[PDB]
């Protein structure tokens, strides 16, 4: 139609830099919550891929 | 109700006494576990409770008519004793207060007065070569005597330049043979840190020293022993590792 669609939708000229992360306040060092034992399958924090 | 008759039950230990003075609460402050706001280590500490929180009989000195007095350094006294010392070895961090029950009894025809005192951070100095021109330092067996304790070089000076003439500042209790036969001191964990090594650092020092000499006629008992008993309160251990000693 009028005008062409690939111009209407087109994101050309998008001004604002899309933020993947926002800043949080850290006046103090992070506090530590209490923890207990955990013997489960699937939940595995230690294993990671560098 | 009475003031001199007391009983101290901790864990599976129990001390009775019929001729005592009132109990001293150290610095007017009962021993307590470490808050989550004072602590800094993130480890979940072990609080073994009964097994380690109990009375220990570690030494018995013979109060002779001419003795200079002795001392012990805490908590190096228990490090090889019981299941308390086991936790203090396998761990890096330690925290506890104590319940010291020094005890010494004689007849009514004996006389003399002991001075039980708990002096925090009791650092020991040396006779500087007799003249003062030698920066020598005490051996391990003098700063950390442990079980048997150590006899004072000189009692007037407290082997540190400080006078015994004013030792009754820090929590003390007299054992005067004509009135009491035992002293009891309850101290909290006295340190600028929430935890410490227990092997390297010694929170305080027990100073058992006579000021008025023991005396007696030609009676039927010349062997008058002083016996030291203590009990860890609110014990905490953190930073687990292998068994390490002195």
């Amino acid at each position: 139609g009028d005008r062409v669609a690939d111009v209407i939708e087109s994101s050309i000229g998008d001004s604002v830099s899309r933020a993947l992360t926002h800043a949080l306040p850290a006046p103090t060092g992070q506090n530590t919550q209490v923890s207990s034992h955990r013997l489960d399958t699937g939940k595995v924090p230690a294993l990671q891929a560098a | 109700y009475s003031d001199r008759v007391a009983q101290l039950t901790i864990g599976n230990s129990t001390i009775t006494t019929q001729e005592a003075a009132n109990i001293i609460v150290g610095y007017g402050e009962w021993p307590s576990y470490c808050s989550d706001s004072d602590a800094t280590a993130v480890d979940k500490p072990t609080r073994p409770d009964v097994s380690v929180n109990r009375f220990y009989t570690l030494d018995t000195k013979l109060w002779e008519k001419s003795s200079k007095g002795w001392y012990w350094k805490f908590p190096d006294v228990l490090t090889e004793t019981g299941v308390f010392g086991q936790n203090a070895q396998f761990h890096y961090l330690y925290r506890s207060g104590f319940c010291i029950h020094v005890q010494c009894n004689a007849s009514k025809f004996h006389q003399g007065a002991l001075l039980v005192a708990v002096l925090p951070e009791y650092v020991i100095g040396t006779v500087a070569g007799g003249t003062g021109t030698e920066d020598s330092h005490p051996p391990y067996k003098q700063t950390q005597p442990g079980a048997d304790g150590f006899e004072l070089q000189h009692p007037y000076v407290l082997d540190a330049g400080i006078p015994i003439s004013q030792l009754t500042v820090c929590p003390h209790q007299w054992i005067n043979l004509r009135t009491n036969n035992c002293a009891t001191i309850i101290v909290p964990y006295i340190n600028a840190l929430p935890f410490d090594s227990a092997l390297n650092h010694c929170n305080f020092g027990l100073l058992v020293v006579p000021i008025s000499p023991l005396d007696y006629d030609q009676g039927a008992t010349p062997v008058i022993p002083i016996t030291i008993t203590l009990a860890p309160m609110c014990s905490e251990f953190a930073g687990l590792r292998q068994a390490v000693t002195q």
